[PDB]
This record gives C-alpha cells, sequence and structure tokens, in this order.
RNA sequence: AAACUCCAGUUGACACAAAAUAGACUACGAAAGUGGCUUUAACAUAUCUGAACACACAAUAGCUAAGACCCAAACUGGGAUUAGAUACCCCACUAUGCUUAGCCCUAAACCUCAACAGUUAAAUCAACAAAACUGCUCGCCAGAACACUACGAGCCACAGCUUAAAACUCAAA
C-alpha cells in the first residue's frame, strides 16, 4: 500500500494552518 | 486391550528382560505375554483385585523357572 | 458380537508429566542459597528458564524473590556470594568452554 | 591444588601469593576505555596514584586518539612510571568497550608489568539517565 | 458498621468457640482480617433482615443485596482515592447495574420491592 | 492478618540488641500486634554497604517476628522503623505460610501452533 | 528406488510394461509427438506406489484420468 | 558501589596467558547481554524501535530454531545412495 | 480443627510478662532458611 | 572546528529523575495503558445487544499556576558542510518531559479486521493479507476532488476540537 491518499490531506493541512497563522 | 493395563505394569516394575522379541515369528511369545496369560487364567478362578492378582502372578512364573529381574 | 474389539481406554502406558525440580518446595526470599543458584556468578543477572529448566510458575517465584531479598538487605545484586560458588550446578550454562 | 577463574576472596585464607603478597595488597591498573580516548592510572591498595598516562599526553591528537596504537602507547608510558616505584602485579579494571581496551593491556605487559586478573567495571545502569538521541549518521 | 469484635462469619457457628481465650477471639475477629471480611457480615445482615429465604444467594434480591455492599465499597474507597478513574467506573457501572435490578423486580415482584428498597435505603428513580 | 517482620540491627552488644527487640516488639503491642515468634538468623555480613542514620554500616543482626496486626498497624509501624537509630532496615510483608500453594501435576508439553496460514500455494 | 528393479522383471516376466523412472512431462497427454500418431496408450495402470519422491502425488495419477485410463493403486 | 569489589565481571590470569582470559571474560559478557546492552545504550532507544527490535529477533529464533531441528533431523540421510542404479 | 490447633500455638505467644526472657533464648539459638537443591530434586540441607 | 580547562582519573559521601537481567514469559485492565520493592484498598453484571452529543474515561504534545531539576531536548546561539543549507553531523542551553491542582479531548487511539452465539459440511475462496461461512443486533458507507475545508451550533477549548455541505471542475480516481 501507498500514501498517496495522506499526503494529499498532509498539504492541505499544512497549508490550511499556514493560513490561519498569517491571518 | 485389556491385557494393555497388565502390560504397561509389568514394564514398569520389571521393564523388558533379557529375551529380545522376535517379531518375525508370528507365534512368539514374550515374558510379558505369558504373565498376562496366567494373570488372565488366575481371574478365572475368581479372584477380584489387581494387587493380590498381580502378586500371585510373579510367583507362578517363579516357580516355573522365569527370571523376573525387577529394576532394582 | 466380537470380543476381540478393541475398547475405549485412557493411554495405560502414558508416563507422568514431567516436573521441575523445585516442584512442590516453598520458594523463600530468606533462602539466598537457593536462589543463588539461577543467578550468574559474574554479573548476578537471572537466568531464564531455558537455562533453570524451572517452569514458568516457579521461575517467576525465584524472579520475584530475588527482588525481594536484594532491595532488602539479604542478596546481592552485582555479584553471587561467593558462599554460594561450590553449591550444586542446575543450570544448563558453560561459561569457561 | 587446580586453578580457579573466580578472585580469591579476601576474609578466607589462601596460599595464592605473588612476590609475597596478598591479591588485596596488589596494586590496581584503572583502564578507561573511552571512544576517542583511552586513560590508564595505576594506584595501590591503599588508593595511592602512582602512574598516569593517556593518549592525550602521549602526543596523539584528535582520531590518533582512538586507536589501539596508541592506548598501548599509554600502556608503556604508565608501565614504566609504576615500575620505577616497586610495581610488577597489577589487577586491571578495565572500563568501557573502546579500541584501547585490549591494547593498553598489552602495553602495561610491553612495559614489565605482569596482569594477574581482569576486572570489568563498565557502568550499566538498571535504567537511570536517558542517553542523546540516535543520529541520523 | 459491624464492631470489630465480631467473629467471622465461618467461625462463628462452630461449637465450642464461645468458651475459648481472649486472644483466640481476638484472632478470629474482624480486627486482625481485612476489608472484605466485614463485607461479608454486612451482606449478611441485610439477607436475614430482608429475604424471606437466606440460603438462596442465586435469587434477584439476594444479588442487589450484594451488589450494594460492593457499591458502599467503592464510596469509601472514592473518598479517599478522589482520582481514582479505575474504581469510578465500577460503581457507576455497579449502581445502572442495580437499577437494571430494581426496575426487573419491581415488574415481577413489587412486595419485594418496597422491601429491599426500605431496607438498602434505595429511591427508586425513573429514568429521563 | 499474619505479617513477617525482616528486621536488620546495628551491630551491637547483646546488652543492646535485646533493650531494641523488646522496644521494637512493644511497639507492636502498643499498635494491636499479636507477636507469636521471635527467630534469629545471625549476624552476618551485608550484601552492600547500607547507610542508614548517618553512618556506614557493613555488618549487621538479621531478625524474624512473626506477629498478627490490624491492616492499619502496617502504615504504623513503618513509621516507627524508620526513627529508630538502632534499625538499619526493616520491612513488613505478609507471611509466606498464610498462601497455600496449589499442587502440580508436572509440566504440561505444548505442541507447535497449526493452522496459522491458509494451505494455499504461494 | 528400492523396488524398481523388482518391478521391471515381473512387468518382463508377465508381458507387460512399467515405468519405474522419472516421469517426463509428456508420457501420456503428449504421447503423439514423443511416441508418434499411431501409438497406443497403456489401457491399465498399475500403481504400486502412488506417491512420488517427494510425497506427493504421482503425475500420472491425474495424467491418466485426463485421458480416460482406468488406474489401479496401492 | 556499595558492592564489594574484585568479586565482579572479574577473571584471573592462567600462566601469564591474558589473552584467554580477556576472552574468557568477554564470552562471559556476551553470553549474560551487557555487550550488546552496552551498545544500545549508547543512544536512547525508542519504546516503538525497542518493540519492533525484540519482535524480529524472537521471530528469528522461533525460525532459526525449527530450521536447526529440521537439518539435525534430515542430516541421517546425507548418505550415500543405497539404490544407486536405480 | 484449625481452632482446637490455633488454642493450643496461643499459649506459647510471646507476652509482655514472657518478653524479656523469650528475647534472651532468641540471642542464643539460630534459625536457618538456606538450603540448596540439586539436579534430581534433592534438598541439599547445610551441615551447620 | 568550536566548546570547557576550579578540567580529567581514582576513592568516598550523596536524588521530588528513570526503573539492566528475568521476559525464549505472554499476564492484568474497558480501552488508553501497565514490567524496581513493600503494604493497604481493590478489579461491575447469573440472557444478549444498546449513544460523535447522556454519563464516565482517554498515549504524546500543549495551555494556566506553584514547586523540583540528574539526564535528554523543539526553539535559539555557536562550529562545520554546501552552489546555497533557515537541514542532516558537533557543542551548549531553554520551554517541555517529573510532582501537585485544574484544563485540553487529539493519534497510523491500526491486531485498519464491531458485540453476542455458533459451525467446519457444502458451491473452498476474484487478488493480496491473518481460511471460509451462518444467525442476531447496533453503528457506518454509496465516483474522485473541493473537504480533517466554509457556514451554523456547542464546548473552561479563542492560531482550538467535535459535527459537517455546496458551487465551479474532471471522465476518471
Ligand atoms: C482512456 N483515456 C485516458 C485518459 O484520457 C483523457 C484525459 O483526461 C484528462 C482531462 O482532459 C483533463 O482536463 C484533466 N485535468 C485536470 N486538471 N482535471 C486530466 O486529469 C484528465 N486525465 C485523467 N483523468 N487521467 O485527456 C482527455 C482528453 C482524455 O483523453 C479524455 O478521454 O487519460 C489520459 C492520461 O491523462 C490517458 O492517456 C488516456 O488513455
Ligand atoms: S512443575 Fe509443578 S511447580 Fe514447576
Ligand atoms: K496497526
Ligand atoms: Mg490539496
Ligand atoms: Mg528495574
Ligand atoms: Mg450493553
Ligand atoms: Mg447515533
Ligand atoms: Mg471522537
Ligand atoms: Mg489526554
Ligand atoms: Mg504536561
Ligand atoms: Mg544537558
Ligand atoms: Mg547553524
Ligand atoms: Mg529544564
Ligand atoms: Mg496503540
Ligand atoms: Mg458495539
Ligand atoms: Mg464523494
Ligand atoms: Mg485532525
Ligand atoms: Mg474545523
Ligand atoms: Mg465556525
Amino acid at each position: 500500500k501507498n500514501v498517496l491518499k495522506i499526503r494529499r490531506r498532509k498539504m492541505n493541512h499544512h497549508k490550511y494552518r499556514k493560513l490561519v497563522k498569517k491571518t | 486391550y485389556h491385557e494393555d493395563r497388565i502390560r504397561a505394569k509389568f514394564y514398569s516394575v520389571y521393564g523388558s528382560g533379557q529375551r529380545a522379541f522376535d517379531l518375525f515369528n508370528p507365534n512368539f511369545k514374550s515374558t510379558c505375554q505369558r504373565f498376562v496369560e496366567k494373570y488372565t487364567e488366575l481371574q478365572k478362578l475368581g479372584e477380584t483385585d489387581e494387587e493380590k492378582l498381580f502378586v500371585e502372578t510373579g510367583k507362578a512364573l517363579l516357580a516355573e523357572g522365569v527370571i523376573l529381574r525387577r529394576v532394582g | 458380537s466380537n470380543e476381540d474389539l478393541p475398547i475405549s481406554m485412557e493411554n495405560p502406558y502414558k508416563e507422568p508429566l514431567k516436573k521441575c525440580i523445585l516442584c512442590g518446595k516453598h520458594v523463600d526470599y530468606k533462602n539466598v542459597q537457593l536462589l543463588s543458584q539461577f543467578v550468574s556468578p559474574f554479573t548476578g543477572c537471572i537466568y531464564g528458564r531455558h537455562i533453570t529448566g524451572l517452569c514458568g510458575k516457579k521461575q517467576k517465584e525465584i524472579t520475584k524473590a530475588i527482588k525481594r531479598a536484594q532491595i532488602m538487605g539479604f542478596m546481592p545484586v552485582t555479584y553471587k556470594d561467593p558462599a554460594y560458588l561450590k553449591d550444586p550446578k542446575v543450570c544448563n550454562i558453560r561459561y569457561r568452554e | 591444588t587446580k586453578f580457579s577463574i573466580y578472585p580469591p576472596i579476601p576474609g578466607e585464607e589462601s596460599s595464592l601469593r605473588w612476590a609475597g603478597k596478598k591479591f588485596e595488597e596488589i596494586p590496581i591498573a584503572h583502564i578507561k576505555a573511552s571512544h576517542n580516548n583511552t586513560q590508564i592510572q595505576v594506584v595501590s591498595a591503599s588508593n595511592e596514584p602512582l602512574a598516569f598516562a593517556s593518549c592525550g599526553t602521549e602526543g596523539f591528537r584528535n582520531a590518533k586518539k582512538g586507536t589501539g596504537i596508541a592506548a598501548q602507547t599509554a600502556g608503556i608510558a604508565a608501565a614504566a612510571r609504576a615500575k620505577q616505584k616497586g610495581v610488577i602485579h597489577i589487577r586491571v579494571v578495565v572500563k568501557g568497550l573502546g579500541p584501547g581496551r585490549l591494547s593498553a593491556m598489552h602495553g602495561l605487559i610491553m612495559g614489565g608489568l605482569e596482569v594477574i586478573s581482569i576486572t570489568d567495571n563498565t557502568p550499566i545502569p538498571h535504567n537511570g539517565c536517558r542517553p542523546r538521541k540516535a543520529r541520523k549518521l | 458498621d459491624p464492631p470489630p469484635s465480631t467473629l467471622l462469619k465461618d467461625y462463628q457457628n462452630v461449637p465450642g468457640i464461645e468458651k475459648v481465650d481472649d486472644v483466640v477471639k481476638r484472632l478470629l475477629s474482624l480486627e486482625m482480617a481485612n476489608k472484605k471480611e466485614m463485607l461479608k457480615i454486612k451482606q449478611e445482615q441485610f439477607m436475614k433482615k430482608i429475604v424471606a429465604n437466606p440460603e438462596d444467594t442465586r435469587s434477584l434480591e439476594a444479588r442487589i443485596i450484594a451488589l450494594s455492599v460492593k457499591i458502599r465499597s467503592y464510596e469509601e474507597h472514592l473518598e479517599k482515592h478522589r482520582k481514582d478513574k479505575a474504581h469510578k467506573r465500577y460503581l457507576l457501572m455497579s449502581i445502572d447495574q442495580r437499577k437494571k435490578m430494581l426496575k426487573n423486580l419491581r415488574n415481577t415482584n413489587y412486595d419485594v420491592f418496597e422491601k429491599i428498597c426500605w431496607g438498602l435505603g434505595i429511591e427508586y428513580t425513573f429514568p429521563p | 492478618p499474619r505479617y513477617e517482620l525482616a528486621l536488620i540491627l546495628k551491630a551491637m552488644q547483646r546488652p543492646e540488641t535485646a533493650a531494641t527487640l523488646k522496644r521494637t516488639i512493644e511497639a507492636l503491642m502498643d499498635r494491636g500486634a499479636i507477636v507469636r515468634d521471635l527467630e534469629n538468623l545471625g549476624e552476618r555480613a551485608l550484601p552492600y554497604r547500607i547507610s542508614a542514620h548517618s553512618q556506614q554500616h557493613n555488618r549487621g543482626g538479621y531478625f524474624l517476628v512473626d506477629f498478627y496486626a490490624p491492616t492499619a498497624a502496617v502504615e504504623s509501624m513503618v513509621e516507627h522503623l524508620s526513627r529508630d537509630i538502632d534499625v538499619i532496615r526493616g520491612n513488613i510483608v505478609k507471611h509466606p505460610l498464610t498462601q497455600e500453594l496449589k499442587e502440580c501435576e508436572g509440566i504440561v508439553p505444548v505442541p507447535l501452533a497449526e493452522k496459522l496460514y491458509s494451505t494455499k500455494k504461494r | 528406488r528400492q523396488f524398481s528393479y523388482l518391478i521391471e522383471n515381473m512387468a518382463r516376466d508377465c508381458g507387460e510394461y512399467a515405468h519405474t523412472r522419472y516421469f517426463r512431462g509428456g508420457m501420456l497427454t503428449n504421447a503423439r509427438l514423443l511416441f508418434g500418431p499411431t501409438v497406443r496408450l497403456p489401457d491399465l495402470i498399475i500403481f504400486l506406489h502412488t506417491l512420488n519422491n517427494i510425497f506427493e502425488p504421482h503425475v500420472a495419477v491425474r495424467d491418466a484420468a485426463k485421458m480416460n485410463i482406468p488406474t489401479v493403486g496401492i | 558501589a556499595k558492592h564489594l569489589k574484585f568479586i565482579a565481571r572479574t577473571v584471573m590470569v592462567q600462566e601469564g596467558n591474558v589473552e584467554s582470559a580477556y576472552r574468557t571474560l568477554n564470552r562471559i559478557l556476551t553470553m549474560d547481554g551487557l555487550i550488546e546492552d552496552i551498545k544500545h545504550r549508547r543512544y536512547y532507544e525508542k519504546p516503538c524501535r525497542r518493540r519492533q527490535r525484540e519482535s524480529y529477533e524472537r521471530c528469528r529464533r522461533i525460525y532459526n530454531m525449527e530450521m536447526a531441528r529440521k537439518i539435525n533431523f534430515l542430516m541421517r540421510k546425507n548418505r550415500a545412495d543405497p539404490w544407486q542404479g536405480c | 480443627r484449625e481452632v482446637l490447633q490455633l488454642q493450643e500455638e496461643v499459649k506459647n505467644f510471646i507476652t509482655r510478662e514472657n518478653l524479656e526472657a523469650r528475647v534472651e533464648a532468641a540471642l542464643d539459638s539460630r534459625k536457618n532458611y538456606n538450603w540448596a537443591i540439586t539436579r534430581e530434586g534433592l534438598v541439599v540441607r547445610p551441615q551447620r
């Protein structure tokens, strides 16, 4: 099994937490 | 079989004796089997206890000339 | 019918189950002479059941007793008392060779 | 009699003598085999420093100290300062799994000292302090 | 709370224990025993007081008495060990199992339901 | 219940050792104990150096006190042994003779585990 | 292999055929190529040992059923 | 510290054969496990990593014991072919 | 039966009256709980 | 290389930290989790099932407050590598890890395999993995992505958690 579906949620969450710290 | 209980006790007390088996010979009677035959024959007399029957069977074989050396 | 047929019976030739050396004996924490028989003479490490040959229930009684005697001032930890070095060896372990 | 590998307990009286001295009286050679160095210190039975030598004191630097040739050189240098004070027989107490763990023992034999015993006193905790984190190299 | 001088459940029955030494009666009392020997006497008192047949312990009446003595045991343990979450779950589950016993007993024999609620001091309450 | 007090006294003379034992056994009676016996295991060398009451001990006397007491007397008696200057180390444990040993029939052989993997041609 | 010699002799004695050697894949299911188109296969196969040397069924047991040959086996 | 010195992990030298004493001493520390324990204690081994290593070491033992048990059972059949030619 | 056995034992129990005497007796005797075992399962009591 | 040089080694005294061996054991507990010693208390239920929210719990990290401090150690600082190196390697030090009192309520909380009862026959079974099924019940799911998002509500949570859409888009995932 791969983690290609986990990596999409990994970047989604990272981009969202980085936007909440900016705003 | 019913004689397996008698054999199990003969081997523990006396164990396989000097005499060796001859499996080739279909009509070969071992020392233990001879003990079983006498033990069964004395049961037909009417004795209902193993300990006396077991001890009494040994004495007959000794009288007949059989050698029954204990593990001692 | 026939009388030579076999009968339903438990194995009479079955041999009694094996027992450990300490079966039926009380393992106390004050008997350091018995507890030192299951520890290394150089490091004081407790041996396992593949060396001592004890059962699960008696191997844990020695372990629990050794740990209690060590913290009470009855038994050493880092080594085996030299007094109990000339006692019968029951553990399956040879160092020198 | 026979020969036992176990050290002679002090209390019980024995017949093992070295130059007329009991096992307790023999001086001790404390070897600290580290990963990057090897320190050697010879002391008496009454904890009196007789000799000290290490790879650093013999003119080695950095990664030359964590070798077997530097540990042997420090053993020869500690076996020459203690041999002037009347030391022949010693009890080795090695501490550590470094490169100069056995090489320092050979250097002591190449200095005129006779080893009667080898003791290992490497610090092993029964969990105590937490070591540094594993490295990625 | 049964006095500490009370004899154990087992020993009291034995004949000839009335006339013995005072030291032998103190070793067979509840003072030299654990907390679980005092709970066995509390349960015995309730049964005689409440149930018609004490000998039968598998009845619904007896189980409620046996479980109510454990509930009290946990309340005494949680008055000293406030941060013991393990015994706080054993209490709340035991209070829920006793409510399921009181509901089934109230639906079958309402006569004993009043007897047990009065003897044990249980104010039955309907669920929300 | 029945307890066992493993007592390790300071190496002293007979007059002082008996005064401590009595002073220790009277502390049990004051807390509600029924002392049963007083065994002497002899004076030996300690397995390790014990430091108690600003003193480094290397020898001591081992005494056992079998007794009966209530559960609340153990915590009160463990605090009395910590203040006595002649008591190196003292521990109270449940007597090992109040723990019946279940009879054993012997070691039961364990057969290798079966049917752990499917019978398919991997 | 212990009884290979004995079985081969009996077959010759009774005017019959034997194969106590390594069974090459296709003796039966591919006889036309191996022997020829006009070859006649056995009408009866007698197995004195139905297992091979790695304790598995002989390949001829399965190959004789594919060719609708009746088998006798010990 | 508080124990007696020159008892633990001590080996005496016979006829000036120090090499044999060190080989004997190193064999006592390896059989007891100190050697590998000292090597795993240099860097902290996280619980999850230590639990992953204990399983690997236990599964290797099981396999190696059975593999060895079969090698000793089948070594009787390593003799010469008795039916050479058939 | 347990009660009867206990009733006999309690007499030997230490008391305030006999406390001093018992202490002296303990200081004269010794109890040894040490005993080794062999490979056959036999207890080897210490010769003391 | 930097750092330290009241530094290192021996001996001795000395913890509010952490718990070699045993453990080749396979136990306790609802799970989380639990492996130094002792003692006390103590481990629900005589049908099963039964909740994101009721009730009570819940690793680590983290917040508030007061203490402790061996070691470790995000951040930070220094040294080096490198095209660069806000990294990997070295040193040092802090929050933190500990205790007490409250909070937070998350996890690859995964043995990814619900609870109870039962079977091994028949059509054995797409594949792989940890053989295939039956009965009963609760819970959940219906292309991918947007989306562990937005809004709403609730919560000692105020860069938070829980519950949780749609539009645009693709013909695949
Ligand atoms: C069987 N068809 C396969 C499929 O082709 C598709 C492929 O479709 C693509 C869309 O146009 C594009 O907007 C779309 N782009 C987006 N950003 N959403 C692609 O993701 C999509 N490819 C895909 N799903 N694999 O391109 C389209 C023109 C296509 O030929 C339609 O039938 O995907 C192609 C790979 O993209 C394969 O080469 C084809 O064999
Ligand atoms: S075998 Fe019976 S106790 Fe070990
Ligand atoms: K998992
Ligand atoms: Mg995205
Ligand atoms: Mg520990
Ligand atoms: Mg339920
Ligand atoms: Mg719901
Ligand atoms: Mg949730
Ligand atoms: Mg939590
Ligand atoms: Mg915290
Ligand atoms: Mg630090
Ligand atoms: Mg930098
Ligand atoms: Mg800090
Ligand atoms: Mg988990
Ligand atoms: Mg469920
Ligand atoms: Mg969808
Ligand atoms: Mg989340
Ligand atoms: Mg959200
Ligand atoms: Mg909102």
